[PDB]
């Protein structure tokens, strides 16, 4: 199961 | 002893069109989920059959997620050209891979998450995973907003935790997959190259997992060595050559460790 | 300041209406989301936003529509209200789907058949009982706010020109003049206790304001009775020996 | 930008039978970017039902693909791999070798 | 869902309160603790995404995964504790779902109850009755007529006097109301003074 997060460089 | 690993690329395509975003979830050597922003589905799909029995709110719930990423990602393709100065014509990618390893009592062992720009490392989770290595100086800017935003906190939760419960998961319900070890299937051909040179081949087919060692023993680093193939249909392939100097002056010997094997094997021609 | 705010902050709406609630934020924050909260159902998700440029729908997301072009704004919009719309609704985000959601302050909005239904309170302020005076040596002043559709009211205390908290307690909701009445009026009641000697002081006076939420100037109407916009309500009543 | 060029491996699934049903495989990999151009050919000619493995990549970030149809060898037919990548100023041929 | 009981719940000033909250989904990766007053918006007490206990200040928060909970642990409670506690899990990708919200009330000792029924004028021909004085464990119920209208229950606090009262009200338009039938729906102390 994937992390239940958004990531980017923001 | 055993690995759950998720592969990421995002690609733009100027001028083709919108770009694509691929995502893909092994444990150890077996696929088990995948996403393609160019399929028809826009679903995260099972590529196993041990996954399928997976409910809805699963399945639900990964595509929601991919489909987050799918659009993020072309926010970082268009924030990175604007950090290295790169013009809007070219196609550029951006990598990223995370996951865990559990011993074989299947225990936390180590955690990874990593990004790559255009191929090269650009950031990546320490060992300890509570700080960042940055690639280069433009890679630095993006480590310090992780950083404020304390990422890594949250990050080191999944790795250590959820991740690893759900490769427990993984490895009880497709046990008869993931947790069988196929032993190599082993032999050794020869073929005359010259009247007085020739070449051994040692062979090794139908093996899981990939992690395999083949080395050639006279009693030598100066062989050929392809990549470890997929057969297709879940086993592995490799071979080892020895360009030997006589006809017959051919005393070597390849050497085959794998885990399917209690000992390691010995061919000779 | 950068927090997320919401508009209106209250709203009455006709049936078949349309309207837009706005809600944006300068946090920077990628994923924001749109709940409704009704008596015995909690906060229920009507639409959400993971990342500016998509949205997603919620739990009962039938009837609104959401919209992300910009990662400030997120704006819900309801085409065609109907009654079973009228709820408060909340607004909130949070710097990235999976991380702490923060809210803003709410809108309260009623669907009304016919504005003709919507009333203004009558406010009356009871005087204090000789009984409870020389039994307790204390003093209770109710206001009851009466006749009210819909309920969006508050009530305040005001002491000598000064609004006041302590020995002040309110219902915190109002209740229903006419249960079985879908679009029954509302009642609302409030306490201020003072000391007998206190309220004995014909210098001291006592006034009990209520804020009424109702139509806005662009609202037409052609009725007899007086528009019930928003407006303040108040009663009055002085010390007495 | 730096790339790598393709790592091409023509092979059977099985210990190739004439006569006996089997898959042809080609094997891209350590390539990048990950753009990629493969066909399977049988006596020259484009073989039409090819399918291909989820892009996935390596450590060293090197995409790799899996290209497979079914076939049946025989004596005389020739079964190749046709591969094309930024890399190649015109596409790569790579014959099965069904000794190898 | 996501499941917690209604409530009310009842807690003396000075105990310890516990709330707990279940959840279906065993995919769920982080926990958030909401308070919130009525008429206001819910504010973030505490969040959670490893098992295990998190404390902050009076605030306990507790969380495993493989039995599908996460509790709150309120500590020496106050008045301002009272309010809906919210839970709430994210199911996957921005599905951030709530549950119902437990209302909690802190419920102060009256120091002498002295339970009693009053009958208030308007400054201006109408009335209302005034229950108040009882203690914190008195139940006003709502009357069988349906023109009849009681509040429920509300705690003032006269600060200087040190002093807190609960009290209801009670009117209707009929003029067969007398304050000593008003309350005979709710189970009243036996000692109501009637004046």
């Amino acid at each position: 199961m994937m992390w239940d997060r958004g990531l980017g460089m923001m | 002893s055993h690995s759950m690993r998720y592969f990421f690329t995002s690609v733009s395509r100027p001028g083709r069109g919108e770009p694509r975003f691929i995502a893909v979830g092994y444990v150890d050597d077996t696929q088990f989920v995948r996403f393609d922003s160019d399929a028809a589905s826009q679903r995260m799909e099972p590529r196993a059959p041990w996954i399928e029995q997976e409910g809805p709110e699963y399945w639900d719930g990964e595509t929601r997620k991919v489909k987050a990423h799918s659009q993020t990602h072309r926010v970082d393709l268009g924030t990175l050209r604007g950090y290295y100065n790169q013009s809007e014509a070219g196609s550029h990618t951006v990598q990223r891979m995370y996951g865990c390893d559990v011993g074989s009592d299947w225990r936390f062992l180590r955690g990874y998450h990593q990004y790559a720009y255009d191929g090269k490392d650009y950031i990546a989770l320490k060992e300890d995973l509570r700080s960042w290595t940055a690639a280069d100086m433009a890679a630095q800017t993006t480590k310090h907003k992780w950083e404020a935003a304390h990422v890594a906190e949250q990050l080191r939760a999944y790795l250590e935790g959820t991740c690893v419960e759900w490769l427990r998961r993984y490895l009880e319900n497709g046990k008869e997959t993931l947790q069988r070890t196929d032993a190599p299937k082993t032999h050794m051909t020869h073929h005359a190259v010259s009247d007085h040179e020739a070449t051994l081949r040692c062979w090794a087919l139908s093996f899981y997992p990939a992690e395999i060692t083949l080395t050639w023993q006279r009693d030598t680093q100066d062989t050929e060595l392809v990549e470890t193939r997929p057969a297709g249909d879940g086993t592995f392939q490799k071979w080892a050559a020895v360009v030997v100097p006589s006809g017959q002056e051919q005393r070597y010997t390849c050497h085959v460790q794998h885990e399917g094997l209690p000992k390691p094997l010995t061919l000779r021609w | 300041i950068a927090g997320i705010t919401q508009a209106p902050t209250s709203q009455i709406l006709a049936a078949g209406r349309r309207m837009t609630l706005r809600c944006t934020q300068d946090m920077r924050h990628n994923a924001m989301y749109w709940y409704r909260q009704d008596l015995g159902l909690g906060l229920r998700l009507i639409h959400y936003s993971n990342t500016a440029g998509t949205t997603g729908k919620g739990e009962v997301p039938d009837g609104y529509s959401v919209s992300r072009a910009n990662t400030d704004d997120f704006p819900l919009t309801l085409a065609s209200a109907v009654p079973s719309q009228t709820s408060v609704y909340f607004c909130a985000s949070s710097l990235s789907f999976g991380t702490e959601a923060f809210f803003g302050q709410g809108t309260r909005l009623t669907v009304v058949e016919d504005l003709n239904k919507v009333f203004p309170p009558e406010v009356a302020v009871f005087e204090p009982s000789e009984a409870e005076i020389s039994h307790t040596q204390k003093a209770t002043l109710v206001c009851l706010a009466t006749g009210f559709y819909p309920d969006h009211v508050e009530l305040s205390w005001w002491v000598n020109g000064k609004e006041v908290h302590s020995g002040v307690c309110t219902d915190p909701q109002p209740l229903k003049e006419q249960p079985a009445l879908n679009d029954s009026r509302y009642a609302l009641s409030s306490r201020l206790r003072v000391s007998a000697t206190f309220w004995q002081d014909p210098r001291n006076h006592f006034r009990c304001q209520v804020q009424f939420y109702g139509l806005s100037e662009n609202d037409e109407w052609t009725q007899d009775r007086a528009k019930p916009v928003t407006q303040i309500v108040s009663a009055e009543a002085w010390g007495r020996a | 930008m730096i790339q790598r060029t393709p790592k091409i491996q023509v092979y059977s699934r099985h210990p190739a039978e004439n006569g006996k049903s089997n898959f042809l495989n080609c094997y891209v990999s350590g390539f990048h970017p990950s753009d990629i151009e493969v066909d399977l050919l049988k006596n020259g000619e484009r073989i039409e039902k090819v399918e291909h493995s989820d892009l996935s990549f390596s450590k060293d970030w090197s995409f790799y693909l899996l290209y497979y149809t079914e076939f049946t060898p025989t004596e005389k037919d020739e079964y190749a791999c046709r591969v094309n990548h930024v890399t190649l100023s015109q596409p790569k041929i790579v014959k099965w070798d069904r000794d190898m | 869902e996501v499941e917690q009981n209604s409530g009310p719940l009842s807690v003396p000033e000075g105990a310890i309160a516990s709330l707990n909250c279940t959840y279906s989904d065993r995919g769920s990766q982080s926990f958030f603790w909401y308070r919130q007053y009525s008429g206001k918006s819910p504010e973030l007490i505490m969040f959670i995404y490893s098992n295990g206990d998190k404390e902050d200040g009076r605030f306990t928060a507790q969380l495993n995964k493989a039995s599908q909970y996460v509790s709150l642990l309120i500590r020496d409670s106050q008045p301002s504790d009272s309010a809906t506690y919210l839970c709430a899990v994210n199911f996957g990708g921005g599905k951030l779902i709530f549950g119902q919200g437990t209302e909690l009330s802190v419920k102060p000792n009256i120091q002498n109850p002295d339970p009693a029924v009053y009958q208030l004028r308007d400054s201006k021909d109408k009335s209302v009755c005034l229950f108040t004085d009882f203690d914190s464990q008195t139940n006003v119920s709502q009357s069988k007529d349906s023109d009849v209208y009681i509040t429920d229950k509300c705690v003032l606090d006269m600060r200087s006097m040190d002093f807190k009262s609960n009290s209801a009200v009670a009117w209707s338009n009929k003029s067969d109301f007398a304050c000593a039938n008003a309350f005979n729906n709710s189970i009243i102390p036996e000692d109501t003074f009637f004046p």
